[PDB]
């Protein structure tokens, strides 16, 4: 419902950075960098929902999903 | 099947056919309003109501 009240704590909105490699095919994979965007303590242990990776053309070249690695 | 559809993004009409809500609300109000206004009085007397001897020819 629109009017609710939702106070989430395992759940932390995020932006997904990556490289588009020289003449990449689709179906190979890249690396990407997950960073934090709001007042989230940590990222310890979380996983990428499906994340469509744009271009400046506002395009969708890759699409990520995985889990991320904190040093610790 | 509908093709890729977003997951974040939120719903808004892409193609031909979808459907988006439109809340009418206008309210426009116009107004102008002028005006222009002159006058003129003038009054001019002269009696002599008794004239001096010297000065009944004139």
């Amino acid at each position: 419902p629109t009017g609710t009240n939702m106070q989430l704590k395992n759940v932390a909105a995020v932006m997904v950075t990556a490289s588009y490699p020289p003449f990449a095919r689709q179906g190979q994979t890249i690396d990407v960098v997950v960073s934090s965007m709001g007042n989230a303590k940590s990222l310890r242990g979380g996983t990428l929902l499906m994340t469509p990776l744009k271009g400046v053309d506002s395009q969708v070249y890759a699409l990520a999903q995985g889990n991320i690695l904190v040093g610790g | 099947n509908y093709g890729y559809q977003p997951l974040f993004e939120d719903r808004r009409p892409r193609n031909i056919g979808d459907t988006l809500t439109i809340v009418l609300q206008e309210n426009v109000s116009a107004s102008k309003s002028s005006s222009a206004n002159a006058s003129r009085d003038g009054k001019t007397s002269f009696g002599f109501d008794t004239v001096p001897r010297y000065l009944q020819g004139l």
